[PDB]
C-alpha cells in the first residue's frame, strides 16, 4: 500500500525537522511577527496572484 | 421466545460499542508507540548531529529509552500548588491529553482509507491545533507564575501568526486541490511533487513547518534559555508527559500533512524521471 | 505513463501485464493500416494534428538543440575543468530534449489515433477503446 | 423539545434581553455581542436551511 | 433597490461616522496654566464612542434580523416586489398571522428609531452631541 | 538484550574466527561485556 | 504585470478557436448558472431549454447523445 | 519609513496618572536557579510587556 | 571475503522485504478468507435469470469454461 | 420503594417492551438494525429479509 | 517552474475532463432506468398516500 | 583485510534500531486502520464525498430504499411504536 | 465533518484517558512524600514569588490581533471563490482581483502607519 | 561595492542568460498550450465519432 | 456568574453546542466555517482578559435585586403573548411513513451536474448576484482597518 | 424491481442501446421548459414501458455469466466507478448482443486474460482519476 | 499474597527510574563546569541517559555543583522541598562536599549537608568529568538496588511477611 511511502516520506520530513532544531537558533518574538507582518504575507499574497495570473493565462 | 427476544436489543447491541471502544483504543495505543519511537528517534538524531552517542544502555544499545522514559513519567509524583485552583490546574492537563489524542482520527493512511469521512480533514487540524494552543495558554495563565505567563503571552503571538500562515498556506494550496479533503492532494500530485510548484515558496513552506511543529526558530513557548521550561515550568510528571505527547504527536501530523500535500503525498517520486517517462501510451 | 491511454484508465485497480494482447493489437493495428496504406481517398482522410515531417524534425533536433543549450550553458557559468559537473550538465539537457521530442512523438500519435478514429472498423476501435486485442481475431489471428 | 424556528427565535431574544441582564462589564459586553452575532448566523442558516434560499446562506 | 444593500450601506455609513468621531482631536491649545502638574480626567470621547458602538451594534442586529424575517415571509427583499407581495397578501389572505408581520414591522420602527435616535430614545444622541467638536455635529446633523 | 552481535557483524571472517575460537558463549559474551560499538565489536578490522 | 501579460494573452486569444476562446472573455459556467443567467434574456435570445440536456436549444451541441 | 519616535517613548509626568505606567508591572526575577542567569545572579528587572524598564541585580550569591 | 555493501545490504533487505510484504498483505492470515467472500460474491446461474434465446446452454457454457479453463 | 416507585418501574418496562416488540415484529426486515437479532447474511437482490 | 506546474495542472484537468465526458456519456446511457425506477416508487408511494388521505378527509 | 564500512556510514548507520521501530510501528498501525475500514466493509469504500451526484445517487439507492421506502409502503396504522423512538426523517428539520 | 461514529470516538478517548489515569494511580502508589513548607509554594527560581494573582501583561499585541481578525476574516471571504475557480468569470475574475487589492492595501496602510511593531 | 571588470563582465552575462531563459520558458509555455488545445479538439473528435444524434425538444416545452 | 472566564468558558460552550446544532440540521460547512472563527475569536478574548482581567475578581453585583424587581415579571410577559411561528410543526406530527419527497431522485439532473463541492452557492452568492455586497464589505473593511489605526494612534 | 443498484446499472447500460423506443418516449415525456423536473405522475406509461423493456432486457446469454460476475466486482471494488470498468463493461454489452461472438473472442484468451480479475482501488490507483 | 508481582513491580519501577535519572540544570561554579563538560560530546552522559532539566518539579536528581554561601542557602532548601518525589541528591566538588578552599570562610554555608540531605558526595575540586561519571553511575546502581533492599523478611512460604 502507499502507506509505506507515506510513512518514508513523514520520517524524512521529521528527520529534517530535527536536524533543524538542532541547528538553528530561537529568534525574537517581534522579529519573527514583522517579518510575517511585513514580508512573509506580502510574499504570500504576490504567489497567489501570480499562480491566478497563470492558471488565467492556461485556462 | 417471542416474548423474551425483545428484552435484548440493546443488551445485544452494547458489545459492538464495546469492541468499537476496543479498537480505538487499540489504535490509541499504536499512536501512543509511534510517538515514542519518533521521540526515540529525535533523541538519536540530536545526539548523531552532536557528535554524541546518545541512548546506549537502556537496554540492549539503549532501544527501550522511550518506555523506560514514559515509564519514569508516571511514577514521579505531582503536586498542585496551594497558590492555583486545583481545578483548573488538573483540567489543563486532561483537556490537553484528551484533545493530543483526537488527532488520529483527522488522518488518511490511503485512498479512502479513513477512520471517518471527513471532509474536512484541514478543518479539522486547524481546529485542533487551537485548542492544543488554548491549552497551552491555559496551562501557563493557571500556572499564577510570571514566568508561565510569559511563555504563554509568547505561544499566543505565536499562535496569530501561525493562523494567518497557515491559512494563506491552506488556501494556496486548495487552489490547486479545491477540495478539503486530504486525497484531492495526492490525486493531482502523481504527477510531480507539488513543492515544485512552491519552488520559489520553499523557504516559506519550510517555515510553515517548522511552526506548526513549534521547531526552532519558531521554537517560542519553549524559551529554554529564554523563560527556562515552558508552560510547564510548574508542571511535571504526567502534565509534562502529555503536552511531550501532544506536541510530538502535533508534528508528526503536521509532517504528514505536509507530505500529503507538498512532497507527492503517498506516490512514488516519477520526477527524476521525467525526462524518459511517457505521457499517453496509445495502443 | 503520466496520463495513461485517452481511451481506458492505466490500471484502475487491477494491473494488467498481457503483453500477448498488446503486440496482437499491435500487429492487428500494422495490418489494418497496411490494408488501405495505398488507398489514396483514405490516406486524405486521415488527418492529424501535427504533420509527419514536422514530428520527425522536433524529434530528431530537439536533443540537438538541448544539447547545444546545454554546452553553451556550461561555457557561460561553468568551469571547464569540472568534468562530472559538465557532463551531468550535458546528459540533463540532452535528456530534456529528448523528452520534448518524446512528446511531440506521443501528440503526434496521439492525434493519429484519435482525429482517425472515426475511420476506424467496429472491432478495431472496440479493441482500441478496450485495449483488448480480443474485439478484433481476424486482423491479428492470421 | 420546541420547533427549531420557534426556539431559535426564542434564543434571540433571550440573548438580546440577558445582554443587559448582567452587570455592566465593556468585555462582558463584547462577548455578548458575539454570541449574538453567532446566534443570528445561526438563525440565518437555519432560515437558509427553511426556504432554501441562496441570499439568506450568504 | 433591496433591503440587504440598503442595511450594507447603513454600516457603512455607520463604521464611516464612528471613524469620523474618533478623528476629534483629544486635547487642544489652552492658555490654562495653572493645571500644568495636576491630571484631567475627561470622558467626554470615551462615552460617546461606546454609545455610538453599542446603538449601532443594536440596531445592526435589529435591521439583520428584519431582513431575515423578511426574506422568509415573501422569498425576496427588493422594494417593489416585497409591496406587490404584502398588498396581495391583503387581497389573498394566504398569510393571516398578524402577528408575525407586527413583530417584523417593530423591529424594523425600533432599529430605525434607534439608528435615528428617536425619542423616546434621546439620552444617546444627546450625549453624543454633549462631546463633539462643532464641524463634527454639523456634519452629523446633516448625514443624519 | 539480545542480538549482541549483529548478523552485519556476524558476516565477517572474524566472527567465524572468534566463534571458532573462543566458543559460541564467549563470541555471544563480549558484547554484552564491554558494548562500545556495534561495528567495534571485537575490533574495527574485519580481519580478525 | 503579470495582470497585464495575462489580459494581453486574453486578448490575444480571439485568433484561437470559440473551445480556445479565453474563459475570461467567453464563460463557460455550471448547467445551473446557464440557465438562471440566461433565462428571459433578451440579450443573447438562448432559446428554449432541453430539460432532457439542460442546456439551452441555442447553445452549440446541445442535446448531443449516443446514436 | 516614517516618524515613530512617540510609538517609542513613554516619559513620567508629574502626578500625571496618563503619563505613569498604567500597568501592573511583572517584577519578576532572573533568580539563581535559571538556566540563564549563570546560577549566581537573581536580576530583579521589571519588565514590561517582555521589555525589561528597570534592572537591580543582586549580586553576591556566590561572594566566597 | 565479504564488501562492505554487500554485509550492508542483508540489514537493508530485512528492513525492506518484511515490511514490503505486511504492506502490500495488511490483511494477514485472512486472504483465503477474502478470496472466499470474493468467490462466493460470484453469482451463479441459477442466482441470475437467463434469457430463453441464448447460444449457449447451461451445460455448454460449463464445458467451454473447463475447455478454456478460465480462473473466475 | 414505593406506590409511584413500582407504577413507574412498570411503565418503564412495558414501553421497553412494546418499544422492541415493534421494532422486532412490526417492521420490514429490509435494514440491518437488530445486532445479534437481525441476519448477517450476504443478500443479492434488493429486499431481502433480515 | 511554477508556470510549468500550473500548465501540468491545466492539462492533468483536461484529462480528468475528458474522462468525466465518457463517464457522463455512460451515465446518460445509465440515466433512462434509474429515472425509471424512481419514478414508478413515487407514484405508488403517492397512489397510497393519495388513498390514505381521500378516505380519511371525507 | 578490514571490510569495514565508511565512517560517515557507521555514523549514519547508528539509527537503524530506531528508525526501523519507528516502521514497524507506523505499518502496525496503519494495517490495524486499513483492517478496522476493510473488515465492516470487505473493501475500503470511497467517500461519498469524492463521488458525483449521479454516483452519490447510484450509491445511496439501495440503503435509501432499504431504510425508508420498505416501512414507508407497508406501513400500518398500529405500526408506530407508542413512544417517541421512531426513525429519525432522512432530513432533520 | 464529524458525525456520531466522531462522538463515539471521543467517549472511547475518554475511556483510554482514564486507564492512563488508573495507570497514574498504580504508578503513584509506590511513593511515598513527605509535606514541606515550600512544597505547594510557586517556583521561582528558590525564592517566594512577589505576586499571586497580579500577574498583568502590557498587551502590545492589540494592533496585531486586531489586523489578525479582519485578515482571517478576509481571508474567509476569498476562500469560496477560490473553492470554485474552474468555474470563473470575467466578473469573477474582477472580484477576486479587487478583493486582492483591497487585501493589498490595507496591508500596505497598516504598515504604512508602523502599527505592525511593538510600543511602549 | 566596487566590483572588478571580470565580476561585471560575468553579472552581464548572468542577466542576458536569466533573460533568455525567461522569453524561452515563456515560449515553452506558448507551445505547451497550444498542443493541449490540440490534444483537446482530438479527444473530442474521438469522443463525437458515434454521439451525432440530435433529437429536437418536444413541443410540449413551451417559450 | 460574573466572572468573565467562567462567562468566556460558557460563551464557548454555547458556540460549541450551535456548531452540533448546525451539524444536526446538515450544515457542516457552515458549522466548521463558524467554529473556526469562533476559536480564533475566543483566543484573541483571552488573550484580552489575561490582559485586562489577569486577577478576575469580578464585581461585586447582586442578582436578586434586578432579576426580582424587574427580569422576572418582564421575561415572563415577553414569552407569554411573542409567537412568530405561523406554519412550522415538529417532525413528530406526522408519520414518517406518510413522506415520500426525499426518496425521489433526478438521475438525469445529476447526469446533467457537474458540482463536486459544496460551496457552489456560496461563489454564486458572493461572486455573482451579491457581488455589490462584497465590494461594500471589502470597502467596509478597508474603512476599519484605517479607523482601527486612527484609534490606536 | 428487485435488483441491486450495480447490476441494475450493468443490465440498463446492457439495455441502452435496445430499450431505444421507450427511452426516447420516457425523454420526450420528461421534456420541460426549465430544468425543474416535471411530476412523476406526468409519465407514468412511459415510465412503465422503460420499466417493462428494462426487466425483458435483464435476462442475459450463459456466456455473459462470467463477465457479468467480473463487471459487479470491478464496480464493487469501484463502489460504483463506471468509467474505471469500462473494459469489463463494454466486453459483457458485446456479450450480451452476441453471445457467438463473444463465445468465439472467449476461445482467443490469453493466459492473464485467464486468471481471475482481482481489482483493488487502493494498490492500483489509475491515471489521473477525479473520482478517487 | 501481594508480594510476587510486586516484586517484578519493583524491579521494572528500579529500571525505569535508573533509565530516567534527570540531573538538574543547577550549575554554579567550576565544579559545574566539569558537570557541563560531562554533558558534552565526549562524555556521553545521555548514554545513562542523564537529560538535564530546568524545573525542579520536573527533576529527579539533583546536582549540586558549586560552592553554597549565606546568600544562597534558603534558596536551595526552597529548591529541594520544591524538588519532586522520589529525588536524588549529588554534591560534586569540595565546595559543595564540604567547603573546600573556603571551609573557613565567613560567606561560606560550611557544608551542603547541614542544609539539604545529600545521598551521594564527589571528592575532587574540581571532579574529573570520569569522576562525575562514576558517581552518577554508583548513584544509579544504588538507586537500582535500594528499591528492593531485602527489608522485608521471608515466611516459611519463601514469602516476604
Ligand atoms: S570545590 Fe574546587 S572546583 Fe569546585 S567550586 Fe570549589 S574551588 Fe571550584
Amino acid at each position: 500500500m502507499p502507506y509505506f511511502v507515506l510513512l518514508f516520506k513523514i520520517l524524512i520530513f521529521c528527520v529534517v525537522a530535527i536536524a533543524t532544531r538542532g541547528t538553528l537558533p530561537r529568534y525574537r518574538f517581534d522579529q519573527f511577527t514583522q517579518l510575517n507582518w511585513k514580508h512573509f504575507i506580502y510574499i504570500w499574497l504576490g504567489f497567489l496572484v501570480f499562480n491566478l495570473c497563470f492558471v488565467t493565462f492556461f485556462i | 421466545g417471542f416474548w423474551i427476544a425483545p428484552l435484548f436489543v440493546n443488551i445485544l447491541s452494547l458489545p459492538l460499542y464495546l469492541v468499537m471502544l476496543v479498537y480505538n483504543i487499540v489504535c490509541m495505543l499504536l499512536i501512543t508507540l509511534v510517538i515514542a519511537s519518533i521521540t526515540l528517534i529525535e533523541r538519536k538524531v540530536l545526539s548523531l548531529v552532536q557528535r554524541r552517542v546518545g541512548p546506549h544502555y537502556v537496554g540492549y544499545r539503549g532501544r527501550l529509552q522511550y518506555i523506560a522514559d514514559a515509564l519514569k513519567l508516571f511514577i514521579k509524583g505531582i503536586v498542585v500548588p496551594e497558590g492555583s485552583n486545583k481545578f483548573w490546574f488538573v483540567a489543563i492537563p486532561s483537556a490537553a491529553g484528551a484533545i493530543c489524542y483526537t488527532f488520529w482520527i483527522n488522518s488518511m493512511w490511503g485512498p479512502s482509507v479513513s477512520i471517518f469521512d471527513l471532509e474536512y480533514n484541514l478543518v479539522y487540524a486547524t481546529i485542533l491545533s487551537i485548542l492544543f494552543s488554548f491549552c497551552i495558554m491555559l496551562t501557563g495563565y493557571f500556572s499564577k507564575s510570571k514566568y508561565a505567563f510569559m511563555a504563554s503571552i509568547r505561544c499566543a503571538i505565536l499562535m496569530l501568526n501561525i493562523e494567518i500562515f497557515l491559512g494563506l498556506l491552506v488556501i494556496n494550496l486548495i487552489f490547486i486541490s479545491e477540495s478539503f479533503c486530504f486525497s484531492v492532494f495526492v490525486i493531482y500530485q502523481e504527477i510531480i511533487w507539488l513543492i515544485f510548484i512552491f519552488f520559489g515558496v520553499s523557504g516559506l513552506i519550510f517555515i510553515t513547518f517548522l511552526l506548526e511543529t513549534n521547531r526552532a526558530p519558531f521554537d517560542l513557548a519553549e524559551a529554554e534559555s529564554e523563560l527556562v521550561t515552558g508552560y510547564s515550568v510548574e508542571y511535571g510528571g504526567f502534565y509534562f508527559a502529555l503536552y511531550y505527547l501532544g506536541e510530538y504527536f502535533h508534528l508528526f501530523f503536521f509532517s504528514m500533512v505536509i507530505s500529503i500535500v507538498l512532497f507527492g503525498g503517498w506516490e512514488l517520486p516519477n520526477f527524476l524521471y521525467l525526462f524518459l517517462l511517457n505521457d499517453f501510451n496509445i495502443l | 505513463t503520466n496520463f495513461g491511454s485517452p481511451f481506458r484508465n492505466t490500471d484502475s485497480g487491477i494491473v494488467i501485464r498481457d503483453p500477448e494482447n498488446e503486440k496482437r493489437l499491435k500487429l492487428a493495428f500494422q495490418n489494418f493500416w497496411k490494408s488501405k496504406q495505398e488507398d489514396k481517398e483514405f490516406q486524405a482522410q486521415i488527418k492529424t494534428a501535427v504533420s509527419k515531417d514536422t514530428v520527425n524534425f522536433m524529434f530528431y533536433a530537439s536533443p540537438l538543440f538541448g544539447a547545444l543549450l546545454g554546452k553553451t550553458y556550461i561555457d557561460m557559468f561553468c568551469n571547464p575543468r569540472y568534468f562530472y559537473f559538465r557532463a551531468f550538465t550535458l546528459s540533463m539537457f540532452a535528456l530534456a530534449g529528448y523528452c520534448v521530442g518524446n512528446g511531440f512523438r506521443n501528440r503526434y500519435e496521439h492525434s493519429l489515433y484519435t482525429r482517425n478514429y472515426h475511420l476506424f472498423p467496429k472491432d478495431l476501435q472496440d479493441a482500441l477503446v478496450n485495449g483488448d486485442a480480443r474485439y478484433c481475431i481476424s486482423w491479428w489471428k492470421q | 423539545m420546541l420547533t427549531w424556528i420557534s426556539f431559535w427565535s426564542l434564543i434571540f431574544w433571550l440573548i438580546l434581553i440577558i445582554l443587559v441582564l448582567k452587570p455592566k462589564n465593556f468585555i462582558s459586553i463584547l462577548f455578548m455581542s458575539e454570541l449574538t452575532w453567532l446566534a443570528l448566523y445561526c438563525l440565518s442558516l437555519l432560515f437558509g436551511a427553511i426556504y432554501c434560499d441562496i441570499t439568506l446562506l450568504s | 433597490n433591496t433591503l440587504f444593500t440598503f442595511f450594507f450601506l447603513i454600516e457603512l455609513v455607520s463604521c464611516a461616522i464612528f471613524y469620523k468621531f474618533i478623528v476629534s482631536k483629544i486635547s487642544f491649545k489652552n492658555s490654562n496654566y495653572k493645571d500644568n502638574y495636576f491630571s484631567i480626567f475627561s470622558k467626554n470621547y470615551l462615552n460617546v464612542l461606546f454609545y455610538q458602538y453599542w446603538s449601532s451594534f443594536f440596531s445592526s442586529v435589529m435591521i439583520g434580523f428584519c431582513i431575515i424575517y423578511l426574506f422568509s415571509l415573501t422569498g425576496s427583499t427588493e422594494w417593489s416586489i416585497i409591496n406587490f407581495i404584502v398588498a396581495s397578501n391583503n387581497q389573498i389572505n394566504y398569510y393571516t398571522n398578524n402577528i408575525t408581520l407586527l413583530f417584523i414591522c417593530l423591529t424594523l420602527i425600533i432599529g430605525f428609531i434607534i439608528k435615528l435616535g428617536i425619542a423616546p430614545i434621546q439620552l444617546y444622541k444627546i450625549e453624543i452631541y454633549k462631546g463633539l467638536p462643532f464641524l463634527s455635529i454639523f456634519f452629523y446633523t446633516t448625514f443624519y | 538484550g539480545l542480538w549482541s552481535w549483529t548478523i552485519n557483524q556476524m558476516l565477517t571472517p572474524k566472527f567465524w574466527v572468534h566463534l571458532r575460537r573462543e566458543g559460541f558463549i564467549k563470541t555471544w559474551t563480549r558484547g554484552h561485556k564491554a558494548s562500545r560499538h556495534a561495528h567495534y565489536v571485537g575490533g574495527n578490522r574485519t580481519d580478525g | 504585470f503579470c495582470l497585464l501579460f495575462v489580459l494581453a494573452d486574453a486578448w490575444g486569444r480571439e485568433k484561437y478557436a470559440q473551445p480556445y476562446k479565453s474563459q475570461i472573455l467567453h464563460g463557460r459556467q455550471p448547467f445551473g448558472h446557464t440557465f438562471v443567467q440566461n433565462y428571459r434574456n433578451q440579450a443573447t435570445d438562448l432559446g428554449r431549454w432541453n430539460h432532457n440536456f439542460a442546456c439551452y436549444e441555442k447553445q452549440p451541441g446541445c442535446g448531443r447523445d449516443f446514436d | 519609513m516614517n516618524r515613530s519616535i512617540f510609538q517609542l517613548w513613554k516619559p513620567e509626568s508629574p502626578r500625571s496618572n496618563v503619563n505613569s505606567k498604567q500597568i501592573k508591572t511583572m517584577n519578576v526575577n532572573f533568580g539563581p536557579q535559571h538556566p540563564a542567569a549563570h546560577g549566581v545572579l537573581r536580576l530583579i528587572l521589571q519588565l514590561n510587556g517582555e521589555i525589561a524598564e528597570r534592572f537591580d541585580p543582586h549580586i553576591g550569591l556566590l561572594h566566597r | 571475503n565479504l564488501p562492505w555493501f554487500v554485509r550492508w545490504g542483508t540489514d537493508v533487505a530485512l528492513f525492506f522485504i518484511p515490511a514490503y510484504t505486511f504492506a502490500n498483505y495488511p490483511t494477514t492470515f485472512f486472504v483465503f478468507a477474502a478470496e472466499k467472500r470474493r468467490q462466493r460474491r460470484r453469482k451463479d446461474f441459477s442466482d441470475v435469470k437467463l434469457r430463453d434465446d441464448a447460444a449457449f446452454s447451461v451445460d455448454q457454457v460449463k464445458q467451454l469454461q473447463t475447455k478454456l479453463h478460465l480462473k473466475q | 420503594v414505593g406506590p409511584l416507585n413500582i407504577v413507574f418501574a412498570g411503565v418503564a418496562f412495558l414501553m421497553f417492551y412494546e418499544n422492541n416488540y415493534k421494532k422486532l415484529y412490526l417492521n420490514p426486515r429490509y435494514s440491518y438494525t437488530m445486532p445479534y437479532l437481525q441476519s448477517a447474511k450476504i443478500t443479492k437482490n434488493l429486499y431481502e429479509k433480515l | 517552474l511554477q508556470m510549468w506546474g500550473v500548465g501540468k495542472i491545466i492539462e492533468i484537468k483536461k484529462f480528468m475532463k475528458r474522462r468525466d465526458i465518457e463517464l457522463k456519456g455512460l451515465q446518460r446511457k445509465a440515466a433512462p432506468f434509474m429515472q425509471s425506477m424512481n419514478d414508478v416508487r413515487h407514484l405508488a408511494l403517492r397512489e397510497r398516500n393519495d388513498m390514505l388521505y381521500n378516505e380519511l378527509l371525507s | 583485510v578490514n571490510t569495514a564500512y565508511p565512517t560517515p556510514l557507521k555514523t549514519i548507520l547508528k539509527t537503524t534500531p530506531a528508525f526501523v521501530v519507528y516502521f514497524v510501528f507506523g505499518l502496525g498501525f496503519s494495517t490495524v486502520i486499513y483492517d478496522v475500514v476493510y473488515h465492516p466493509k470487505d473493501r475500503i469504500e470511497r467517500f461519498y464525498f469524492r463521488s458525483s451526484k449521479f454516483e452519490r445517487l447510484s450509491r445511496k439507492r439501495d440503503e435509501k430504499l432499504r431504510h425508508y421506502f420498505k416501512p414507508a409502503i407497508e406501513w400500518q396504522p398500529w405500526y408506530n411504536t407508542s413512544t417517541n423512538n421512531n426513525t429519525r426523517p432522512l432530513l432533520r428539520y | 465533518m464529524g458525525d456520531a461514529v466522531v462522538i463515539h470516538l471521543i467517549q472511547n478517548v475518554l475511556i483510554f484517558g482514564i486507564i492512563f489515569w488508573l495507570l497514574t494511580w498504580g504508578a503513584e502508589y509506590f511513593y511515598t512524600v513527605k509535606q514541606q513548607l515550600t512544597k505547594k509554594q510557586f517556583y521561582e527560581c528558590g525564592f517566594k514569588s512577589i505576586s499571586e494573582l497580579n500577574i498583568q501583561i502590557n498587551f502590545n499585541f492589540f494592533m496585531l490581533a486586531v489586523f489578525l481578525i479582519l485578515y482571517d476574516v478576509e481571508f474567509t471571504f476569498l476562500f469560496p471563490v477560490l473553492f470554485n475557480f474552474s468555474m470563473f468569470s470575467t466578473t469573477e475574475l474582477f472580484l477576486a482581483f479587487f478583493f486582492i487589492f483591497l487585501i493589498l492595501v490595507s496591508l500596505l496602510y497598516d504598515w504604512l502607519n508602523n502599527v505592525l511593531s511593538w510600543s511602549a | 561595492l566596487k566590483h572588478s571588470a571580470t565580476v561585471l563582465r560575468e553579472i552581464k552575462k548572468d542577466t542576458i542568460m536569466m533573460i533568455l531563459f525567461i522569453i524561452g520558458g515563456f515560449t515553452y509555455c506558448y507551445h505547451m498550450r497550444e498542443t493541449r488545445f490540440q490534444l483537446d479538439d482530438d479527444f473530442n473528435e474521438y469522443v463525437n465519432t458515434n454521439k451525432q444524434t440530435f433529437r429536437p425538444i418536444p413541443d410540449h416545452v413551451k417559450l | 456568574n460574573n466572572n468573565l472566564y467562567y462567562i468566556l468558558l460558557y460563551i464557548f460552550l454555547e458556540i460549541v453546542f450551535f456548531g452540533l446544532f448546525l451539524c444536526l440540521y446538515q450544515l457542516e460547512l457552515f458549522t466548521g466555517f463558524l467554529w473556526v472563527a469562533e476559536f480564533a475569536i475566543v483566543f484573541i478574548a483571552v488573550v484580552l482578559l489575561f490582559y485586562l482581567n489577569i486577577d478576575g475578581l469580578h464585581l461585586k453585583y447582586n442578582h436578586n435585586i434586578n432579576n426580582v424587581l424587574y427580569y422576572t415579571p418582564s421575561l415572563v410577559l415577553f414569552l407569554i403573548f411573542f409567537n412568530i411561528d405561523y406554519f412550522s410543526e415538529l417532525e413528530l406530527f406526522l408519520p414518517l411513513e406518510l413522506s415520500f419527497i426525499d426518496i425521489y431522485d433526478d438521475y438525469y439532473e445529476g447526469f446533467n451536474n457537474s458540482i463536486m463541492n459544496d460551496f457552489t452557492p456560496l461563489t454564486l452568492s458572493y461572486y455573482s448576484i451579491n457581488s455589490a455586497e462584497f465590494i461594500i464589505i471589502g470597502l467596509l473593511l478597508l474603512l476599519g482597518s484605517v479607523a482601527c489605526v486612527n484609534l490606536y494612534k | 424491481m428487485n435488483t441491486k443498484s450495480f447490476e441494475v446499472l450493468i443490465h440498463s447500460q446492457y439495455a441502452f442501446d435496445v430499450c431505444r423506443e421507450q427511452v426516447y418516449n420516457f425523454e420526450d415525456c420528461r421534456q420541460t421548459d426549465t430544468p425543474l423536473p416535471k411530476d412523476p405522475i406526468h409519465c407514468k406509461a412511459q415510465a412503465k414501458e422503460v420499466l417493462s423493456c428494462y426487466k425483458e432486457a435483464e435476462k442475459m446469454d450463459p456466456i455473459c455469466l462470467s463477465s457479468f460476475n467480473d463487471s459487479r466486482e470491478c464496480m464493487f471494488k469501484s463502489d460504483g466507478n463506471l468509467y474505471n470498468c469500462k473494459t469489463w463493461i463494454n466486453q459483457y454489452v458485446t456479450c450480451q448482443k452476441n453471445p457467438a461472438a463473444f463465445a468465439e473472442f472467449l476461445e482467443a484468451s490469453t493466459a492473464e486474460q485467464l486468471k481471475s480479475k482481482k481489482f483493488d482501488f487502493v494498490k492500483n490507483r489509475g491515471h489521473s482519476d477525479k473520482y478517487l | 499474597r501481594v508480594d510476587y508481582i510486586v516484586t517484578p513491580i519493583n524491579a521494572v519501577v528500579s529500571w525505569a527510574r535508573q533509565g530516567s535519572f534527570w540531573p538538574l540544570t543547577f550549575g554554579l561554579a567550576c565544579c559545574a563546569v566539569e558537570m557541563m563538560h560531562a554533558t558534552v560530546s565526549r562524555y556521553d552522559f545521555d548514554r545513562f541517559g542523564v537529560i538535564f532539566r530546568a524545573t525542579p518539579r520536573q527533576a529527579d536528581l539533583i546536582l549540586v555543583a558549586g560552592t553554597l554561601t549565606n546568600k544562597m542557602a534558603p534558596g536551595l532548601r526552597r529548591l529541594y522541598e520544591q524538588t519532586l518525589d522520589p529525588k536524588w541528591v549529588l554534591s560534586m566538588g569540595s565546595c559543595a562536599n564540604g567547603g573546600g578552599y573556603y571551609h573557613y570562610s565567613y560567606s561560606v554555608v560550611r557544608g551542603c549537608n547541614r542544609i539539604i540531605p545529600v545521598d551521594i558526595y564527589v571528592p575532587g575540586c574540581p571532579p574529573t568529568a570520569e569522576a562525575l561519571m562514576f558517581g552518577v553511575l554508583q548513584l544509579q546502581k544504588s538507586l537500582y538496588r535500594q528499591i528492593n533492599e531485602g527489608e522485608k523478611k521471608y515466611n516459611k512460604k519463601d514469602l516476604t511477611y
